[PDB]
């Protein structure tokens, strides 16, 4: 009689279809998903330092818009900018806005140090009804609106040496009045001109008198500029009118900081990978949640599923 | 499939084998049985776990990058930002597609390989005492009780013990 | 005696050489080419909407150069710009030309809507011998050259609200006269200044009096600018001279439109993939015709041939 | 080549086999013949068609992109536009090169595999009635007429019918 | 490893084989010996040299590119320059990683293949005159002196010369 | 008795660990390194034409700073800029510095041809103590500082046709004086304005009077601009003061030239691949020395080693 001895392998009733080089659909005993396609819907507040902008864009927090005083000197790994954010101060623009936003985002700090600029012969601390604090007229906290003193505005020729071991970021501006009579009422001379320089750079800006559409009842504008001052260099501001002066400098750091646009709520939880949709698990190598990411994240791909076989071909009975 | 055992000369798998991936079924004069083969099972699992160790829990940290959505029309610079990102995503999407196709082809082949290797190791062990029926089964030409079957499964089967009996049965008329 | 039974495989007298991981030349029974290396030499007019620029650059069609009146309000998937195209109007430049060209190309439409700007107190519709229609003096169709009325040019302070559901693209310019006496002859005051603003943006441009090399007998220049106005926003133009005024706005759309430089003839045929060399078949995954493509196209690679084996190793008798 | 049949133990291919990719040639006491094997032929073709289905007729639509030729010298921005494009083209050129090398290696191997599998399936079917001559041919040790040869080719050959005859011929002196 | 000879049924390699990569050890009534097999050795070497020819001495010339280090903070344009370069490096780093993993897997498999092919070619040559002991060794059932061993190694062994002797020894009782 | 015949394979006592698809550590008999991780520390002077900037940036060699006269008309494949390089002439800036540096680097030549500009009615060849040659006052060699002649500066309206078969690169500048009295002392009128044009382009620059921090005892600045003039086009310079005039043009070529920042010494040796760290061998496909490369170089990767197996699995006795 003898015996029979058969060699064989397992199978499962419920196999999984995968793709191969020679076949787009072959059933294997088991597989695992390589594309993360879901989020929790919230941004976990750990382990990255999250700063929710709430009503404030980064730039409004920088300049010191009245809704943003709580942000002074704060740091972040990720600044979260909300779609509802709006400005509630003097109407302004920033030539190169995207670059200023980027460089502050990447620096990751609003640390500010006041400095004693000698604004000899002018009136300081100008304010406006377009920028209220507690119903008083106010202005951007980090800027100083200079105007005539007893109908004179003597030329400004002011120096600030950088004797620190770090770089300084100065934010300053030019006021563009609505009319010639407004120019004279504020600065006591028919035009201004502003030249801000260091040993290695210079910027001059000309005010441009004219009407723009009223925003918070203001038809004038302020245009914002910036200057970085290296250790051993010197900031020189020279102007005859229309200067929106710096009150000091911001620290500029380097590191892992960034900014993200999202309306996702912040939650008390821990997740390494952040997207605008919310935090996502980072076990898988790929994800199709969002091209925009921060942290240790799977790589964005177009596919919504990629199944890696983790077993043999399934050959059911 | 490239070796031809799984989905090939082995007609189908065994849904009732739940303690291993490969193994043995027998019939002899004491009954029938099934037993997993640990070596081959672990060889396949170890290789697949090797793939998983390279792919799972291995992400890249990135921080400040470029903007990827835009509220205003700008022209040249934005065209370039968008094209860089689209380029990157298409290259990564290609890498992911090829990775899974290649890896899956190879997983199917390596698991087939492990089945084939177990078959070959058993074939050689049986020497002149059995014949390959062509479907992964050997006809054993001698009495082979439960201990005898276990000696084959555990690599202690001594073909010389049974050879006279087997040759007589094989080359009968 | 018995029998012999041999197992074997086919071969062909004419095999094809392919590359592998271990050998740069191995002969197989058959292969297929993966790199598209030829074109038809013509651009098929189907299935993409093709607009042949003929003598007109896109920007000249936009501004309304006299050779381009047939283009008014036309749309395209692909605007084809010819190397022979030249301007035949007042000499102009466009700071950021590439961006304006790009954004109009991508929008895919020249749809224009006239608007009734109140240019109170000035002469409208200025023309020039450098921009003829039918031997008459003329000008860009979409622009309005304003000049003094009875030796006065009262300040312009003009508003146009966007009460539409879509964005508006405004094209406007500044005239740079050749001389101080030309400045006065045209505008009745020694300089001009133009500020064009919305609630969220502003541009001011200063005319610059001086000689440039004569082009169509003109040594002055016009510089072209643009402004996008969102729904609920307002265009404000404020100027005292030198304004080359908008006549209305262009629609700005989003979609699949683009522009391509090519001298390939347009043919009556159907092909999904366009290159500057002409349309190409798109069966193959790769192509080496041109890096510049539009439509469903193979991917550009450096190789001029890549043979995929479609049969076994060829082992001839 | 990795299995060793095609361009290996099979000395060469058959230019006169035009109705299949793999098959059988025989000699017996009624003459000689050739016949294609459909199963193995279709197995190879199906796999190659699988590759073609992933590569042919599968293009990506792109519309407005960046400029890639320039009539004027500009510096930094143009340097970046050119470098992005050169980067992209080199990565795609690498992908295309590797794709074809890998796919071709695999096609040669899988076709060799299908030849080998046909050989193995025939070897097992013949049981103790034939011997492998080492060149893809079996010496069959019994009278095997045209119907007998067709029974091998179609999987109905009953080795037990011929076994006594074959053993006598094989183990003669 | 996918064929199962190297690090499989061949227990270990031979540190004392220095004139080839594969070969033969024997024992017979005149002593013991080792000899390299040139064909199999050269087959493996040629394939590996094929890989090296594609990878060594094949660099790409590049000249003026983009800047990749920056002394000043700038924002948008520099962010884009840095991201393009970081993107490129990560894609090339991935290509290099996968290339070496894939190529190494394949080298291990193709070298195993060449060992297996040599084994199979010897098995077939010996016909009914030897049995596979399961560890890469054949028991040869006839007197096989030095010239006889060399006839096997050089492909001139005539199995018919020894077949009567071998069958008598194999199928004894 | 019979015989035994064993098939087998070699092994080595000293194998090498490599990575595979299924195992991060498997020992093979031999392997080869695919990542170049070391340099010689020096830049080989062959086979690329190397130009060591020594004390000179490319831009200072271009303008003709007094430390850079040895560079006149020289060509390069690779210009090597040293971290110690510093300027020793009149303090200047270049808006778009990076682009001018890049386009000259890529052109690969400082070939300069003098041209006879008719600067009718002004004093030429102005010099400064901030830009000495051999203790004399001097200036940039390629620029011509124009000033009043007998307290007049008649308007300049000067033409230079390009009747060559190649493009011309013109470098010119504007002087920004420290004060109004300096403006008058130099140019005899209260402001200047400079318009430099061709048939297809125009640039106007306004001098900006004011203090910047003293550099080599100078608080004024020069700002540098450039203009490319095509065959058949014409350079037109029109100015009333503050022009820092061109003396002629640079040839602009195209080819394989570039620039690299490095402090590596130049050696007498031959190597195709240059990095800032020094030349590197280029046998291997990859390298981890530096992302910055010039010539036939391995591709930069993050890994510091990648071992390619060149033998079978090693299975020692
Ligand atoms: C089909 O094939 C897949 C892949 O091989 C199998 O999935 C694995 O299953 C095992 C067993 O359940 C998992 O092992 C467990 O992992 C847990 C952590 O996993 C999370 O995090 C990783 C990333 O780090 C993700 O990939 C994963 O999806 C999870 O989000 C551990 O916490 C578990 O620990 C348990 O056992 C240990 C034993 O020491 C104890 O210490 C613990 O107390 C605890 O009880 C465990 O190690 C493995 O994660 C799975 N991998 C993947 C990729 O999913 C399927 O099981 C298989 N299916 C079938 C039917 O066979
Ligand atoms: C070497 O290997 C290659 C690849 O396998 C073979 O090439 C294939 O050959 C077949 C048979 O001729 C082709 O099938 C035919 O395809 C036509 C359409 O092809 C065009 O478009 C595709 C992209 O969509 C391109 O890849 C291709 O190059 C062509 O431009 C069909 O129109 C044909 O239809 C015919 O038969 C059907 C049967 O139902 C009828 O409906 C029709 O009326 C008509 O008569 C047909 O299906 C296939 O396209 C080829 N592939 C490729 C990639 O080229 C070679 O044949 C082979 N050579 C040898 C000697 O074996
Ligand atoms: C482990 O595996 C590797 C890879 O197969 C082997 O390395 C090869 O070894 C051979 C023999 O030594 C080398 O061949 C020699 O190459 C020299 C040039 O090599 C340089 O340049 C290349 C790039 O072009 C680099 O890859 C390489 O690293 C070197 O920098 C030749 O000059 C040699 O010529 C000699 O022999 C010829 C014979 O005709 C004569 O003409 C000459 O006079 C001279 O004597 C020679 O051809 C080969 O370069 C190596 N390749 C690599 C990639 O390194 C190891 O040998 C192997 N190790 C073991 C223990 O087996
Ligand atoms: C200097 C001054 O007082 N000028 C008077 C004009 O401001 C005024 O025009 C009206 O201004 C209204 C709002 O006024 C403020 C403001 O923004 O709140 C008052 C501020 O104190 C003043 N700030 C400073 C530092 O002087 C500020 C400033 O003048 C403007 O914002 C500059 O554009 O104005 C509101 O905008 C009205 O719509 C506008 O008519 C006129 C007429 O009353 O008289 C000027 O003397
Ligand atoms: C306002 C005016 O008529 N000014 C006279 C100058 O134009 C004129 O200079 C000559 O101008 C010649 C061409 O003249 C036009 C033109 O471009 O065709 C005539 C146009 O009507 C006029 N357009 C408008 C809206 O006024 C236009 C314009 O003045 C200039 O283009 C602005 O630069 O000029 C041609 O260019 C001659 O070469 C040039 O001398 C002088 C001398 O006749 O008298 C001015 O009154
Ligand atoms: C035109 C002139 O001579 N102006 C006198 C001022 O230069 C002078 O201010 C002092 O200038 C000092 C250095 O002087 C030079 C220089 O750079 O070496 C002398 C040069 O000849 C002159 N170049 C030309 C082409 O005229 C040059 C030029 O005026 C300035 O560089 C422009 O900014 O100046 C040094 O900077 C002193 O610190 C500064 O006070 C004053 C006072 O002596 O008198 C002016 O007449
Ligand atoms: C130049 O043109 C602009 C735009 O048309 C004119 O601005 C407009 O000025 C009027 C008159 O002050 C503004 O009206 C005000 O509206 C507010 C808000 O309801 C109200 O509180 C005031 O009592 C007043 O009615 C109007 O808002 C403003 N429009 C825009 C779009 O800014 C400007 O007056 C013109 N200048 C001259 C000198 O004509
Ligand atoms: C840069 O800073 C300097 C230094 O303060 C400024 O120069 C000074 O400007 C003032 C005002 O324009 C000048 O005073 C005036 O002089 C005229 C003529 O005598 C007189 O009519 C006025 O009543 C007034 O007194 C002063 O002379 C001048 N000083 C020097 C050394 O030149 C300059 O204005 C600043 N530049 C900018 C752009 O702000
Ligand atoms: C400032 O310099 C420019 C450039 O040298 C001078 O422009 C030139 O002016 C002359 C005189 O009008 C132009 O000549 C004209 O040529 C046309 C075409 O053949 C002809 O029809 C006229 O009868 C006349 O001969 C010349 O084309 C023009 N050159 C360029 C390059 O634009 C300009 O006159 C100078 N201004 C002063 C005030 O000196
Ligand atoms: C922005 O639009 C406003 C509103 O029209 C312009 O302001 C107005 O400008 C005109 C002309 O410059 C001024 O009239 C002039 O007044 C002077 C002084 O009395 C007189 O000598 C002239 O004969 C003429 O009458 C007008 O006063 C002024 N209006 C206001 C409310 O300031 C302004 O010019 C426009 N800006 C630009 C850049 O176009
Ligand atoms: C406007 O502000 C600037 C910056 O504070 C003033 O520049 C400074 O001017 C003084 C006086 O000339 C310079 O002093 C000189 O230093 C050199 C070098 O040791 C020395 O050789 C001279 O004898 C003199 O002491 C000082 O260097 C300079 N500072 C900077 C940072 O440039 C400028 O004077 C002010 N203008 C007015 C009109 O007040
Ligand atoms: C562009 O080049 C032209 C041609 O030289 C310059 O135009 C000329 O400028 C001068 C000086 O501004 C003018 O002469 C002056 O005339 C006034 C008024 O009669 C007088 O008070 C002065 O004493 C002097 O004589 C000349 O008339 C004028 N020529 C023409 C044809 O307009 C122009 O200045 C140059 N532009 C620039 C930006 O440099
Ligand atoms: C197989 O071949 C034999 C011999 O010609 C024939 O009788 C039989 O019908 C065939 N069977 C099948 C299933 O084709």
């Amino acid at each position: 009689p003898g015996a029979t001895l058969c060699l064989g392998h397992h199978a499962v009733p419920n196999g999984t279809i995968v793709k191969t080089i020679t076949n787009d659909q072959i059933e294997v005993t088991n597989a695992t998903e390589l594309v993360q396609s879901s989020s929790t819907g919230g941004i976990c507040d750990s382990p990255h330092q999250i700063l929710d902008g709430e009503n404030c864009t980064l730039i409004d927090a920088l300049l010191g818009d009245p809704q943003c005083d709580g942000f002074q000197n704060k740091k972040w790994d990720l600044f979260v900018e909300r779609s509802k954010a709006y400005s509630n101060c003097y109407p302004y623009d920033v030539p190169d806005y995207a670059s200023l936003r980027s460089l502050v985002a990447s620096s990751g700090t609003l640390e500010f140090n006041n400095e004693s600029f000698n604004w000899a012969g002018v009136t300081q601390n100008g304010t406006s009804s377009a920028c209220k604090r507690r119903s008083n007229k106010s202005f951007f906290s980090r800027l100083n609106w200079l105007t005539h003193l007893k109908y004179k505005y003597p030329a400004l020729n002011v120096t600030m040496p950088n004797n620190e071991k770090f770089d300084k970021l100065y934010i300053w501006g030019v006021h563009h009045p609505v009319t010639d009579s407004d120019q004279i009422s504020l600065y006591a001379q028919a035009s201004g001109r502003i030249t801000v320089s260091t040993k290695r750079s210079q910027q001059t800006v000309i005010p441009n008198i004219g009407f723009r559409p009223r925003v918070r009842d203001i038809s004038s504008r302020i245009s914002i500029y910036w200057t970085i001052v290296k250790p051993g260099d010197i900031l020189l501001i020279n102007s005859t009118g229309n200067l929106i002066a710096p009150r000091g400098y911001f620290k500029i750091r380097s590191g892992k900081s960034s900014i993200m646009r999202s309306d996702a709520p912040i939650g008390k939880c821990n997740s390494e990978c952040i997207t605008p949709n919310g935090s996502i698990p980072n076990d898988k190598p790929f994800q199709n949640v969002n091209r925009i990411t921060y942290g240790a994240c799977p790589r964005y791909v177009k596919q919504n599923t990629l199944k890696l076989a983790t077993g043999m071909r399934n050959v059911p009975e | 499939g490239i070796f031809g055992a799984i989905a090939g000369f082995i007609e189908n798998g065994w849904e009732g084998m739940v303690d291993g991936w490969y193994g043995f079924r027998h019939q002899n004069s004491e009954g029938t049985g099934q037993a997993a083969d640990l070596k081959s099972t672990q060889a396949a699992i170890n290789q697949i776990n090797g793939k998983l160790n390279r792919l799972i829990g291995k992400t890249n940290e990135k921080f400040h990058q470029i903007e990827k959505e835009f509220s205003e029309v700008e022209g040249r610079i934005q065209d370039l930002e968008k094209y860089v990102e689209d380029t990157k995503i298409d290259l990564w999407s290609y890498n992911a597609e090829l990775l899974v196709a290649l890896e899956n082809q190879h997983t199917i082949d390596l698991t087939d390989s492990e089945m084939n290797k177990l078959f070959e190791r058993t074939k050689k062990q049986l020497r002149e005492n059995a014949e390959d029926m062509g479907n992964g089964c050997f006809k054993i030409y001698h009495k082979c009780d439960n201990a005898c079957i276990e000696s084959i499964r555990n690599g202690t089967y001594d073909h010389d013990v049974y050879r006279d009996e087997a040759l007589n049965n094989r080359f009968q008329i």
